[PDB]
């Protein structure tokens, strides 16, 4: 099946047709992903295993509404069933124990009175939603494998793939991986971890005067697009 | 076409229950739209044990993961009744879709109208282990061999099925696993000793069981408890002792679970009538120690498998 929309259709998403505007969804979006990585974490979760959870949040709200569904239970759910994929299974008691440790009282009244049912429950309609389509890859695997193809400064090489990582995990919180496959979006923050360390990415490979160089790992990909993924990663900062 | 789950199971025309898989009963169904045949297994959702069971999980993961000849292909997932207008409310199930097969391996050897040569043994035992050795490469594990988890069509081709057990191992790290695997007259010592972290030879010694049930035409070790089942398995392949397999004193039931006597390994006199080329196969995958134990790998490299080319295959007829 595939998973990758327009910026036409991410500004028609199932909220967007009831009435809420494009600034507070997106707002939710990055709420629902932020919860996520923060319970994810506080559990002690795989990179790969909090990454599939939020994949699964943003591909939940493209069928359907927030005014349907709480973004946190929502968020819980994936969370819960992510680790079952991954072979990282949590217990949902524990989930719940972590949400209400972060969320307030107030948020956290989300979950109604029972909390366990409440996810038990949305299990049904999210494994519907997905389709059943549990495997989800995410630009880390290929984030490492196309740097560590790259010779040259151990330090500067380092440095870049720390910061590429540092924003792919920024890339969560917005649509991109509703836009992009995840090679696109490894390339993409190689493409920018190389700007602002003024770094020459180009010359650490087998052509060092080739200035695209990333055609040896993903093919077809013009530079405007890696622009375009860029300046939504650094709209994460001016706010 | 792609969005599986969204079909509802009255789209589904269920015929009958055709035996007993891993997390319930299998059904026998025609597709109301395609008229093709399928087999379902339904999937229960516990809502106060997990949810959506793993197992389920894993085997949905694993099966859409794997395109083999000797294994069973999941052609969809379908949905039980249409959700109360307050999804909060259904509490249905799913069914996986299978293609169905036209026998399974168990129905053939309690039937008594059938016979196997040594030529079907040799084509079943080849395409059995072909299709555990991929699986093992892939670092799968099955976690539940078994005669009725074998199928077999017309045109001779074997197939693997019922991955309701399965998971992934790490094969360059030794990890803990789940230790009730395994239908107890398939299961190897080491799991009834108590072995958290165990190998892939666990699926091996099923196969060893299954190689020497097509000879006898029923179960080499059948009993109804843990302890009645390592005691039937030391009677023919030997007490689990230090001498033959020096780490069991790492295993937790060594000291609880021990036969009544520390019995010999009479395995290869009570199986001679055995083909000798044979012979030397089983009592390599029926060896207590899982890691002297012969892989996946190794029995296609045996005298009994090396040479026995598939195509050309001659399956024995049980007609009309
Ligand atoms: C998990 N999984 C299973 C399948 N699968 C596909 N094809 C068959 C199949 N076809 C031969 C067959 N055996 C039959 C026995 C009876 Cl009593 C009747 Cl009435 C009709 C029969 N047809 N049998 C079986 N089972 C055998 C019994 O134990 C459980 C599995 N599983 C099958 C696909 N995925």
């Amino acid at each position: 099946p595939c998973w990758y929309w327009d910026k036409k259709d991410l500004a028609h998403t199932p909220s967007q047709l009831e009435g809420l505007d494009p600034a507070t969804e997106a707002r939710y979006r990055r709420e629902g992903a932020r919860f996520i990585f923060d319970v994810g974490t506080r559990l002690g979760l795989h990179y790969d295993t909090l990454a599939t959870g939020i994949i699964y949040f943003h591909r939940f709200y493209m069928f359907h509404s927030f005014k349907q569904f709480p973004r946190y239970v929502t968020g819980a759910c994936c969370l819960f069933l992510a680790g079952k994929v991954e072979e990282t299974p949590k217990k949902c008691k524990d989930i719940i124990k972590t949400a209400r440790s972060l969320l307030n009282d107030v948020q956290f009244g989300q979950f109604g009175d029972d909390p366990k049912e409440e996810v038990m429950v949305l299990e049904r309609i999210l494994l519907q939603t997905i389709k059943f389509d549990l495997q989800v890859e995410h630009p880390y695997q290929f984030l490492l494998k196309y740097a560590k193809q790259l010779k040259g400064d151990k330090n500067k090489i380092q440095k870049l793939v720390q910061m590429a990582w540092t924003f792919v995990n920024d890339s969560l919180c917005t649509t991109l991986s509703l836009q992009w496959e995840p090679e696109i979006i490894a390339v993409a923050v190689m493409y920018l971890a190389g700007r602002l360390c003024k770094f020459e990415i180009q010359e650490w490979t087998s052509k060092p005067m080739y200035r695209r160089w990333w055609e040896q790992f993903v093919q077809d990909v013009p530079v405007d697009v890696l622009e375009d993924i860029c300046h939504q990663i650094l709209d994460l900062y001016s706010q | 076409e792609s969005d599986w789950g969204k079909r509802c199971v009255d789209k589904f025309d269920i015929i009958g229950i055709i035996g007993e898989g891993t997390y319930g009963q299998v059904y026998k169904a025609k597709d109301k739209d395609t008229g093709e045949l399928v087999a379902l297994k339904k999937v229960r959702l516990d809502n106060e044990k997990e949810g959506f069971p793993i197992t389920a999980i894993r085997e949905i993961k694993i099966l859409r993961q794997l395109i083999h000849r000797s294994v069973v292909n999941m052609k969809e997932i379908v949905t039980d009744k249409q959700d109360a207008l307050d999804f909060k409310k259904d509490k249905g199930a799913f069914y996986l879709v299978f293609e169905y097969m036209d026998h399974d391996l168990m129905g053939l050897l309690e039937s008594g109208l059938v016979h196997f040569s040594e030529d079907h043994i040799k084509s079943f035992m080849k395409q059995l282990m072909e299709g555990l050795e991929y699986c093992h490469k892939k670092n799968f594990l099955h976690r539940d061999i078994k005669c009725s988890n074998i199928l077999l069509n017309n045109s001779g081709q074997i197939k693997l099925a019922d991955f309701g057990l399965a998971r992934l191992y790490n094969s360059e790290e030794s990890r803990p696993y789940t230790n009730k695997v395994i239908t107890l007259w398939y299961r190897p010592p080491e799991l009834l000793l108590g072995e958290e972290r165990y190998t892939p030879a666990i699926d091996v010694w099923s196969c060893g069981c299954i190689l020497g049930e097509l000879f006898t035409k029923k179960p080499i070790f059948q009993a109804n408890l843990e302890l009645a089942q390592l005691e039937l398995i030391s009677r023919l392949c030997g007490s689990p002792c230090p001498a033959v397999w020096p780490d069991v004193i790492k295993l937790p039931y060594f000291n609880t679970m021990k036969p009544k006597k520390q019995y010999r390994r009479r395995l290869r006199e009570e199986f001679s009538f055995i083909p000798s080329a044979a012979l030397d196969l089983l009592d390599h995958m029926l060896t207590l120690d899982p890691s002297k134990r012969c892989t996946a790998e190794q029995t296609l490299q045996s005298d009994f498998l090396k040479d026995v080319e598939l195509s050309k295959m001659a399956p024995p007829d049980l007609p009309h």
